[PDB]
Order: C-alpha cells, then structure tokens, then sequence
RNA sequence: UUCAGCGUUCUUCGGAAUGUCGCGCAUUGGCA
C-alpha cells in the first residue's frame, strides 16, 4: 500500500469561471464572482471540480449504463479509481484530487504587468421575443493563471495500478480537450495538464515508469 | 459615519425630497445612466481597493479617487441634472473625507451610500 | 461622386504642419516627428523656433524651408505624403481624411447608413451597410470650402476630399425600390425648396455659368461634410421659419442679432479644372 | 467518445468591435473599447461572442416559434448542437466554441508593417431637430488580423453527427454572411473563415470525411 | 507630478485652484458670462487636449514601462505645436503660462516613465474637466 | 482688396442579470 502525488500544474488556455457564492452583489458589480479561498483571496480550481470533471469524461468515455440514475452504477474501472457508495458493497477512491491554488509564478507574472488576477467580462443576453440586452458580468480568471493541481494516488491492487494510470492518462486526455468549471461551452474552461511530477511519497513502490 | 448625518437613511430620505412627480423626475431631471456612468467609476475603483488586502488606501487608489471627484466636475459641468444631484447628495464632498481619512473602511462606506442612492433612485420610479 | 467629398477624421491640421509648394501647386503633408528630428539633427530646430517667434501668424512651414534653402531629397525623408492642391485665393487650414489602421482611404459605412436614415426619415436594424472598397491614397485631393451668399467667398477651411459597398436587407423592412424612391423624393424636395434660393442669388447665377452643378443633376446622396444645413435635417415656409428659430437660439451672433427672415435659411468649393464642383453630392447605384 | 477538433482563421474583413466596460477612458479618448484579452492586451473574439452569434443566426434560419420567451425552447437541433436547461429535458452542449487569440502571423506582419491592431473611429450623432452633433469614438480591430479559432465537437449520437457538422457549417457561413460583435449594421464585424483542419484528437471516429 | 515656483505643487486640486484663480465674473451688458483665462474658449482647449489625446493613446496602447523614443519625438512635436498655439493666440498664451504644461512636458520627457506622461495627461484632464466646470 | 479662420458639441439613452436545482442518499429513525 504506497501513496503517489501527481504535483504539477494546470495552464488556463482560456477564461476559468468556477462560480461561488454567500457573498451579497454590490450594485453594478460582478454578478457571478469566482470562487477564492477566502485566506489569500485568490481563485482556485476546487478538487472536487476537477475530480467530477475527470470522473464525468471518463465515464462518458468508457460508456454509461442505460437508465444510470446514480453515480455508483458507472463501469467499474471507474468506481475502483474514483470511488463508490453502494448499500453494503462501498469501494474506496484510489485518487484524491486536491484544490489547485493560483501559482506563485502566475502570481509573480501578474504582479509584474500591473494585471489584476480575475477578469471581469461583460456579458449580455439578446432575448428571442424582444431582442432587449441583459448585462451580466462574470468573474473569469485571466489567460496567463497556472494551477498547482495536486493529486493522490492509493496504491491498493498492485496489478491494476498500470490500468488505473492509463484511465488516469486518457482522463486529463480528456479534460486537455473538455473545459473546467462553467461557462466552459462559451469559451471558458480551456486547460492543458502541461506539468507533472509523479512519485511515490510513502511506501515502496515504483513510480520511475509511471 | 462620514461628516453632515451622512448615512444611508440620508441617501433614502434625500432621493425622496429631491423626487418629483408631475411621470418621475428626480434632481431635477437626472436620467438612471448618467447615475449608472458614476456608478461604473465607483464600480472600477471599488473593484481595486476589494482586490488588495491592506486596510490602508494605497496611493494609486487615492489618485483614482483624485481622478473621480474630476470625473464629478466634469459630469456637473457637462449637465445641470448631474450637478444639482451631486451637490444634493454631497457626493465629492464625501470623497474629500475619503482621502483625508486614508482608510479602506471610509471608501468602502462611500461605496455602499453611493450604491444605496442608485438603488432608492431607481426604487422611487 | 459628382462632387469632392470630405469625411473627416477628427484632425485639423494647421498651416505650419505641412507644407504646401505654390509654384509646384502640392502639398506635402509631413508628420511630425520626422521634421522636427531632422530640424535637430540639421541645427534648424532653433531657428524653426526663432521663425515661430518671429511671425506668430503666419509661419508657413515651405516659406521657412525656402529661407533655410533645405534639400528638396531632404524634404521627401520627413514626408508622409503629397496631395494635389486647389486654392482660390499658401493654404490656411486642412481637414483630414478617415485612415483605418492600415492606412487605406475608405468611407465609413456609418456614414452612409446615417445619410440613408436621415433622407428615408420623413429602428433601421435590418438595412446592414458595410464599409466601402479601399480606394488608392492619389484621388485624395485638397479642396476649398466656399461659401456662396449672393457672392462668392473662400474661406480657410482647406478639406481632404475624394476626387470626383456591400449591403443587406430583410424584405419586409425595407426594399429597394421603396428606398430609392425615399431618395430620389428627398433630393426633389431639397432642389424645389431650398436649391431655387441658391439659384436666384447673384453668387448662384455666377455658379451656374461656370457650369458648377453637374449636367445630370436619380439617385443623388449627401454622404461627407460642407453639405449644409438643407441637408443633414414640412412645408417650404414653415421649414424656413423653423431652420431660422433653430438658428437664431443656437447661433447667437450670425443669425440671433439680425431679426428680420433671410431670403432664404441657411444663407449658404474650387478645384483647378475650369468647371466648379460642390461639396458631398454623390451618385449611388444598388445592385443585388 | 470520440472528440472531434475544429481549428481555423477568422480573418478581419473590416474593423471589428466588441464592446467592453470597466476600462477608465480620458476626456476625448476612445469612450467604448473593445474587449481584450488582459494578457497579451490584443483584441480577441470571446467564444461566448461566437456561439452566441452562431445560435441566433441558425435559430433564426430554421425558424421561431412565436412568443419565444426564452432560450431552452428552440429547433432541438440547435438544443442538441449548443445545448438546452429546461426542466426536465436537460441536453448536453455538443459544441464548445474558444475565445479567438490574436495570431502571431497577422501580429507579425503588423509589427513589420508599423502598424497598431486597434484603431479609433471618429463617430458623431446628429440629431435633426436641430442639427446638432454629439461626438463619440469606437474602438475597431485593423483589417487584416487574424484570429485562430479553436472549437471541440463531442460524438455523442454518432448517426446525426453528419447533420450535426452540416449544421455546425451552416452557422458558420451565416457568420460569413452577418457580422460580429458591436454595431455591424453601420460597417463593422465583418469577418472570414479558413477552415485549417479537422481531425479526431481522442477516440476512434473517421474525421476524414469531414 | 512635478513642481512649480514657490513651492507650489502640480496636481489636479492645483488645476483647479489655477482655473479658479484666473476666472472673472465680467459682466457685460447686464449679462453674466463668465470668462477663462482672459478670453480662453473651450475650442481651443479641445484642440490641445486632442493634441494629448493622440499620444495618450499611443503610450496606452503600448505596454512599456519606459517611454518609445517613437513618443518622445511626439512629445517633442507636442512642445512645438503648444508654442506654435501659445504664439498664435494671447488667450491661448496666458493659458499655457498658467498652467505650466509647457513645463511639465519637460518634466515628463526627462523622467521617461509612461507612469509620469499617464499622471500628465490626467492634469491636462483635470484643466480641461474643471475648465468646463467653472463655466 | 488682403489676411485669418472661429465657435458648437467629446458621447448619449436603455438593458444592470434572469430562470432552475435550494442538498440527496445509506446507516441512526418508522414498520415489522
């Protein structure tokens, strides 16, 4: 039983809007702010964003059950990597996808410039019936962010960590072509999984030809 | 808490007197964008100042803020509606106050009487 | 085109920034920081300065090259092009073409969708009008506002005009003939309540003789600037009492001190070829 | 689960704007700029500007249905290509248009060429009544940039995936025939499209044929 | 910004400190008109101020932090043309010698900051905005 | 006749988000 972080980084090709919530909108303010860790106030990437992301093109990829009403009736590649609650029959999460914070670099890269970190765009809603304009401004998050994406991998059945990492590789395929966060079918979301850093923390396992 | 009170009952009640009804015309026929326009500039300044952290106003919020109460004049100037509003509600004067304090606080409450006179103006319609 | 057109671009440009040959009868219209490095470079700078001091109203800036007797390969480098002149009375003033950000000469469809509205007035979202095709920098030639009030005039304003479209509709809306239609109406009614008034004054009947209205003058447009106020706006008397109400309380001097109705409201171009020209008027075809 | 990527030029026929508030604009100087992407400060076409403009231009082809009060109610098939949130009939976006970047080609032939991508356009409004003007100046993009557009197409349904690029080809030439962006009718947005390649990044569809 | 004789400061309160200063009711005729700088109009102030205006736009657009030697022979034509306007009109002269601008473009060009033009054009903004105002 | 332009506007008016989900399940409970 060994633990493997995926450090690495996650480069926004595009606008990111991960909305939020449980702050009142000052008037002719940003309508949908981005979430920010409310310590740094910075946007970030919640892992459980990133995680239903992968989990949700995965699934698509390998093939839903007809009538699938839960998430517990997908293939069972992907229960055995992302985890599932059955009655009785549970099976752990070999992966554990943390929040990516807003890197030190893209923050350094921003500070020079004088840009600000989120982007307010502004955005309107031409109605069918009378063709009226609705402004709306959302929060996105600026082209140059990069993400340190955070990822753990539970080593369990040895014989399966090959497949699981494979499923792992076509996954953030994926998520390199689908967005992240919402917004992502108007031109939001665009990422690129560009850094890794594979090993294992703890245990003895091999992590060289991962 | 600014200067004379000068709170957010004020912008209520002062929208109120300055309304008049013969259709609704307030301080003396001042149209919601020329209000929206200033609302925009606080929008942008407001943005800046919530973005740093320090409850201290750095010097290029101040400048902006400089830049604002000329944005003001030149608004008075440009219509005698925007005058007699921003003389009614004293907004300039409260962004005086707003630089001598030097403190985020200050600005964030001239903010929040500003949005409060947006939204009871456009109430009273 | 039937008559130079001037669609300016917000820069007036002075005497002094160009310069302008007579006896060659060009003007080469010059940046400014190419000169005023050269003027370093060679030592004119401060005697550019001394000039200025000098004469503080007129300050030609071809008459002070004569006086340093610069080269004239010297004078290309700083530059930025020349354009064929037409003065009546060296040029006072000069109105700059619109120059998109390559730098070719065009009319804005705006322009043209502005006039369109305001003739056909008498909303507009489904008649799209787009830009002009790029027409080549040499048909930019300099013109001559003249105003013509029972006498002819020029005046200072020297204006940048062209020498003498794709569009869509929605059937509903608008169609072409009804369109065309609106225009032709609308040039009528300015030639019957407007046009004569000109016609009748001493300054017109001298126009006229020189051939200064074209033969032809259908489809007739105001597209650019020094059309008038005809243009760019009910019973012929009515109107006129109107334009003279609206001039009076916006024009306090000119109009606002004399009392009495003009024979005509408003009151109110040179080009070195014989025939006399106007200002704006050009001839539109449609095609689908 | 085969996505399919479209990636191609759009080409500015005229000036292009697209509007863009919260920039602080001096007396006399541009008074509505166009959007920017806040990193490289270039115009950009947002890809939220794109498929809106593609949706309402198809929708407009195929048809309305009177008293359209809002979106989700439309063609199915413009709810199968772009997506739908009605209660209860919830359809998955087939197509994901990208914010269109500045080009280094086009931005390399204008730095050789001396010239600035943006452009000032000097505008006036006069009213009639009194002939009296009101001037204005509008931001535009210099003819002649270029843009690369980047858009991913999920195979869900595999048997209309044909109609469904006819479709997306369609839009595509409404585009070319309408313009896009901020006021068009007086002469801007007008654009071109260069089809550069389609191909099937992840999966096993043929993209040839397409 | 930059500074002025007797220690007095340039900023935008100072601009409109200057443009109330040389502000006279003058009336005449029994009418109250009120006149800038000794018969300075608001055309001539637009003129100069687009004349800002064109380089403003060239620095905004750019994105260094140190003045182009491209803008700074624009500002050297800036210095030429405001001493072109102050020659032509005494108006126009007062204007300029009250204002110190022809003095601050100095300042500005020395200091090559794109910063310090930005602080410069907003205290042209400031003459121009209170100049309106005042009337 | 000569010379010279001059003033006027510098953006305006609206649209400032909307609709929907508002935790659900499993265990604890109730029944048996």
């Amino acid at each position: 039983y060994s633990k493997i972080r995926i450090v690495g980084k996650i480069d926004v090709l595009t606008g990111l809007h991960i909305g939020g919530g449980g702050e009142t909108s000052m008037i002719g303010a940003i309508a949908s702010p981005v979430v920010r860790d409310p310590y740094s106030r910075l946007p970030i990437i919640p892992g459980s964003s990133i995680k239903g992301k992968m989990r949700s093109l995965l699934a698509k990829h390998i093939g839903l059950i007809p009538g699938q009403k839960m998430h517990n009736q997908d293939a069972p590649e992907i229960l055995r990597l992302f985890g599932s609650s059955q009655k009785g029959a549970i099976q752990s999460s070999r992966l554990q996808i943390s929040d990516a914070f807003f890197s030190k670099a893209s923050q350094e890269e921003f500070d020079k410039k004088d840009l600000a970190y989120t982007e307010t765009k502004f955005e309107n809603t031409i109605s069918r019936l009378t063709a009226v304009a609705n402004p709306r401004q959302i929060e996105r998050v600026t082209r140059g962010a990069s993400f340190d994406f955070h990822i753990i991998y539970n080593v369990e059945n040895i014989n399966e960590v090959m497949a699981d990492f494979e499923n792992i590789k076509t996954a953030i395929h994926l998520l390199e072509n689908d967005y992240l966060g919402g917004g992502g079918t108007r031109g939001n979301g665009r990422i690129r999984f560009v850094i890794d850093s594979i090993d294992t923390v703890v245990g003895d396992f091999d992590s060289s030809n991962l | 808490e600014l200067a004379k009170m000068i709170d957010l009952n004020f912008a209520r009640k002062v929208v109120e007197e300055n309304k008049r009804v013969k259709e609704i015309v307030l301080f003396n026929g001042l149209t919601t964008s020329k209000l929206r326009n200033l609302l925009e500039l606080i929008n942008h300044v407001y943005t800046k100042v919530y973005n740093s952290d320090d409850t201290t106003l750095s010097e290029d919020v101040r400048d902006e803020l400089e830049y604002l109460k000329v944005k003001f004049a030149y608004e008075s100037g440009r219509e005698p509606a925007v005058r007699t509003f921003i003389e009614k509600t004293y907004v300039d004067k409260l962004v005086d106050v707003v630089l001598k304090k030097n403190t985020k606080k200050i600005f964030l409450d001239y903010c929040k009487y500003f949005e409060a006179l947006v939204a009871y103006a456009k109430f009273y319609r | 085109v039937y008559g130079p057109v001037h669609i300016g671009s917000g820069k007036i440009i002075r005497k002094q920034e160009y310069i302008y040959d007579r006896r060659k009868s060009l003007a080469h219209i010059v940046d400014g920081p190419n000169l005023v490095k050269f003027l370093n470079k060679k030592g004119k700078f401060t005697a550019y300065l001394q000039y200025l001091n000098t004469t503080k109203e007129r300050a030609d800036l071809y008459t002070f090259l004569r006086q340093e007797q610069i080269d004239t390969n010297d004078w290309k480098t700083f530059v930025l092009y020349t354009e064929r002149v037409n003065q009546g009375k060296g040029m006072n003033d000069l109105h700059l073409f619109v120059r998109d950000g390559r730098g070719d000469l065009y009319i804005p469809g705006s322009s043209l969708k502005g006039a369109l509205r305001t003739v056909l007035e008498g909303a507009f979202h489904s008649l799209s009008i787009s830009d002009s095709l790029p027409i080549d920098p040499k048909n930019l030639a300099i013109y001559q506002k003249i105003d013509i009030n029972k006498e002819l005039k020029p005046m200072p304003l020297y204006r940048e005009c062209v020498n003498v479209f794709t569009m869509k509709i929605n059937s509903d809306d608008w169609t072409i003939e009804k369109i065309e239609k609106q225009i032709q109406q609308a040039y009528l009614q300015y030639w019957n309540k407007w046009f004569v008034g000109m016609v009748t004054t001493p300054g017109g009947k001298a126009f006229i003789k020189g051939g200064g209205l074209p033969s032809v003058l259908p489809t007739v447009l105001f597209l650019g600037g020094g059309t008038g106020f005809p243009s760019k706006t009910k019973p012929k008397e009515q109107a006129q009492k109107d334009i003279f109400a609206i001039l009076q309380r916006r024009f306090r001097n000119v109009y606002g001190k004399m009392a009495t109705v003009p024979k005509n409201v408003p009151m109110v171009v040179n080009d070195s070829t014989n025939k006399w020209y106007q200002q704006g008027v050009c001839l539109l075809e449609f095609q689908p």
